[PDB]
């Protein structure tokens, strides 16, 4: 019986609000170190993001931003966060709206109700070695539906540069449309989210968020739980068909769910008809 | 596209 | 006498910064936007390329003489408690390079003082003769980080045409921070011809040499209740003295009406 | 010099 070993006390090296330990009870692979952990997106060529403070839409709330008059709320029809920072029950989890959080131009206080993602990771997570999907991330506590988990953080790159990246295991498109579109590549520079696996039965969903800038080319990708998550459960999202159409020629899904759509068996059945 | 991309 | 604001920073600093006025009837100043980090109102393209950062390979706490980020200022200037060393040149301070996201070290290394923000308890208060000022609500040892001069980043050419030139801080083709419309607690810090704090150029998350960040450290032990202040320098007083003169009240004052008048009697 | 007043290190 191989022991479970704690192989890193904190993969984030103190950069997150909480430590993120790594364990391995499955094989001899040591703590992954072939990437630089960063807690906020980085750049490796000029992205010319619009950071002009006078361009920000902002609110005039003298409140905690919980009234229907908060402009930042209205830019997504309403503020989607409840009093504990969780997405409302009614939040559209199929096609999420763009969230505009409060920023430095707002009159409100830093602890207003519309600042969840910018406050960082609160839930306790663990990087661990899975049976069949390499590293994964799981919950060390129960997490209610609608809770902010973490952001997909990496190296911001253009569409064209993403097209010639050798390793395409960690590329996340910011926009599904044609033209001047950008991507996060977490291959060389990323946070805990780079270890989050695909599940055909997902428990987290990615949401586009704006915080300190509102350059629409560069939404930040925030993961929220899509249902109550039990202690010990592996986290995962649906990577989507723009991943699997390319990747399924090289490997197939090992998620093991009855609804799996990307296993060898699922793909084989569909080749038949 | 030429590379795999995760996407919302 | 009255607490007129519980926190002028509206929660944006590590600690609250209250405002009091025991002198006159002026309410809490609100003709500016409080921000805790520098802002831009035109395209600056600060170089944020992570591969341009000089960085260390330390897997200790960055207290050794081998830390590269230390060596970029000859040595790390911080001691184990986050204070500038005794020997730190307070007359002509070097540029400080803190550890950054490219360094192998942990976020709690010893070369990350400024980026950790305000730790001392400060108060915005009404002075007798210099309007608002900032003072200490605790003793502060020599070399302790106080706060950063935060504002709107602007070009030299734009700074030349700003109408209000009370809050312009030159960085060093020079850029400036204007804390008139956008600033933090530092915008309220007065000139003293007998100063107790000094401004230092610091680099943290980027190393774009056009845009050092201005950090104030105590230049001696400071007693509870003392007013904080620095020497604004002659690039301020050469222009400003035609409009007003220094009210600091020290015997060493070099910019009072009397001091300036005595010097005109260089005849 | 310059048209406006500048604090400096
Ligand atoms: C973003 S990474 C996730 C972290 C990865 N497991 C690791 O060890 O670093 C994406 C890669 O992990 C693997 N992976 C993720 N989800 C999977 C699944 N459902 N089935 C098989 N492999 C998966 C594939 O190598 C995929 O390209
Ligand atoms: C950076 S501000 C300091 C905050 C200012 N006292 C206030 O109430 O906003 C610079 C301005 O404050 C005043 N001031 C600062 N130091 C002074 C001094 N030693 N003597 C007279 N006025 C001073 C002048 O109006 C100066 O132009
Ligand atoms: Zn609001
Ligand atoms: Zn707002
Ligand atoms: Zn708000
Ligand atoms: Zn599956
Ligand atoms: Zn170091
Ligand atoms: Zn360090
Ligand atoms: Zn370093
Ligand atoms: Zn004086």
């Amino acid at each position: 019986i191989r022991t479970e070993k704690i192989i890193c006390r904190d993969v984030a090296r103190g950069y997150e609000n909480v430590p993120i330990p790594c364990v391995n009870g499955v094989d001899g692979e040591p703590c992954p170190e072939d990437y630089k952990y960063i807690s906020e997106n980085c750049e490796t060529s000029t992205m010319n993001i619009d950071r002009n403070i006078t361009h920000l839409q902002h609110c005039t709330c003298v409140d905690d931003c919980s009234s229907s008059n908060c402009l930042c709320g209205q830019l997504s029809i309403r503020c989607w966060y409840d009093k504990d920072g969780r997405l409302l029950q009614e939040f559209n989890k199929i096609e999420p709206p763009l969230i505009f959080e409060c920023n430095q131009a707002c009159s409100c206080w830093r602890n207003c109700k519309n600042r969840v993602v910018q406050s960082g990771i609160k839930v306790r997570l663990q990087l661990y070695r899975t049976a069949k999907m390499g590293w994964g991330v799981r919950a060390l506590q129960t997490i209610p539906q609608g809770t902010f988990i973490c952001e997909y953080v990496g190296e911001l790159i253009s569409d064209a540069e993403a097209d010639v990246r050798e390793d395409d295991s960690y590329l996340f498109d910011l926009d599904n449309k044609d033209g001047e579109v950008y991507c996060i590549d977490a291959r060389y520079y990323g946070n805990i989210s780079r270890f989050i696996n695909h599940l055909c039965d997902p428990n987290i969903i990615p949401v586009r968020v704006f915080m300190l800038h509102q350059d629409l080319r560069f939404p930040r990708i925030a993961f929220f739980s899509s249902r109550d998550i039990r202690t010990g459960e592996e986290l995962g999202f649906d990577y989507g068909d723009r991943f699997w159409d390319i990747k399924s020629k090289y490997f197939t899904c090992q998620c093991g769910s009855e609804k799996c759509k990307h296993s060898a068996e699922a793909i084989a059945l569909e080749q038949s008809r | 596209k030429q590379t795999a991309r995760m996407s919302t």
